């Protein structure tokens, strides 16, 4: 009998592919998302700014009527 | 009570820096396949206490310097900047309510540039002078850009008071009206704190090290304050303190995590990169943030 170490029954395949799935989407979608979220933030910032303008005018009314 | 406030603000910075050293070593360790330091005590806290006290024990190299008084004068300046420079940054109610503090932030960063230059002069012979001179140049290359971006991000906020900032970031975070401006700002904060991907390649290395990591925690605290923050309810501010500390922790981890996985830049590539890529784009974002609020009919209510 012989007791070397051959490949017992053959070994299966071994990959060597450059498998890069390319996660993400196209860049035009990235520009669309960026400009959309940016403009969303601009509109919300505009609304909050003019609300605080209203309250700032009310504080001006306080300092005007409080003075004499 | 005022010196009690002073002690409660400037005593825990040493604990903050040493525990930041263990935090960044453990974070780099789990970015690698490493544990450690965990053999020395429970999860390695008295191990930063121990190597800090060892480096205070360990005997200095005898000078071999020139102008011993100047060798005194540079790291004392770096560490006193790192001590004085957490004052107007609001954890909910800040230490000194100022009319203007962010120009003070940038000017104190310029004083840190002075300290780096004085250490590089007073250290040693010519090659250390050349290396520290290039380091001063790549630190001074960004107080143009970071101050310009600061000006652009608080042009939407009117005043320098920083409490109007902590008010007017209640609705949406300011990361949304300026994402590329903020991203270039964060790159410039990596440049101010001078870590990888921005290269470096003496004494006291403990004090140099201390000033650098307090500068890191300072810039990330000012990052969290400048761009975001949740709603502040008075007569319960511990909520804002907790949420502030959590987001500053997450951004400091992200900061070290950006350090963890990129090669250093070539020096001329760094200058080429900064000038010919950031500086026209920062100007363009400045002029568009000038021309925007006259078009949204919303100049900020500058009190
Ligand atoms: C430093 C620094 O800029 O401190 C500012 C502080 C005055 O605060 P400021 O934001 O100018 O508001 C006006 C009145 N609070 O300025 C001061 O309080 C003046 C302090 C003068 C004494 C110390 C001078 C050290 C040099």
């Amino acid at each position: 009998v012989k007791q070397d170490m051959p490949p017992v029954g053959g070994y299966g395949p071994i990959d060597y592919k450059r498998n890069l799935p390319r996660r993400g989407l196209s860049g035009y979608s990235m520009f669309a998302v960026g400009i959309g979220a940016l403009l969303f933030g601009y509109w919300s910032m505009m609304r909050w700014n003019r609300e605080r303008r209203r309250l700032q005018i009310e504080d001006f009314e306080a300092r005007i009527a409080l003075m004499p | 009570m005022f010196m009690i406030n002073v002690l409660t603000l400037i005593i825990p910075i040493l604990l903050a820096v040493a525990f930041l050293t263990l935090v960044e070593r453990k974070v780099l360790g789990y970015m690698q396949f490493r544990k450690g330091p965990n053999v020395v005590g429970p999860y390695g806290l008295l191990q930063p206490i121990a190597d800090a006290i060892k480096l205070f024990i360990k005997e200095p190299l005898r000078p071999a310097t020139s102008s011993i008084s100047m060798f005194i004068l540079a790291p004392i300046l770096a560490l006193t900047l790192a001590l004085t420079m957490w004052i107007p940054l609001p954890m909910p109610y800040p230490l000194i309510n100022m009319n203007l503090g962010v120009l003070f932030m940038l000017a104190m960063s310029s004083l840190a540039v002075y300290s780096i230059l004085w250490s590089g002069w007073a250290s040693n012979s010519k090659y250390a002078l050349i290396g520290a001179l290039r380091a001063v140049a790549q630190t001074i290359s960004y107080e143009v850009t970071l101050a310009i971006i600061l000006l652009s991000v608080l042009l939407m906020n009117g005043s320098f008071t920083l409490s109007t900032l902590i008010i007017t970031q209640e609705q949406v975070w300011l990361i949304f009206p300026a994402w590329p401006l903020a991203m270039m700002w964060f790159i410039s904060t990596l440049a101010e704190t001078n870590r990888a991907p921005f290269d470096l390649t003496a004494g006291p290395f403990a004090l140099f090290f201390m000033a650098e990591y307090a500068n890191i925690i300072m810039m990330n605290i000012f990052t969290t304050t400048l761009f975001l923050g949740a709603f502040h309810n008075p007569y319960m501010p511990e909520l804002y303190t907790i949420n502030f500390t959590i987001k500053s922790l997450l951004l400091s981890i992200t900061f070290l995590w950006i350090r963890a996985s990129y090669p250093r830049f070539r020096y001329d590539q760094l200058m080429h990169l900064l000038w010919k890529n950031f500086l026209p784009l920062t100007l363009a974002l400045c002029m568009w943030h000038v021309s925007l609020p006259i078009l949204l009919s919303s100049i900020p209510p500058q009190t």
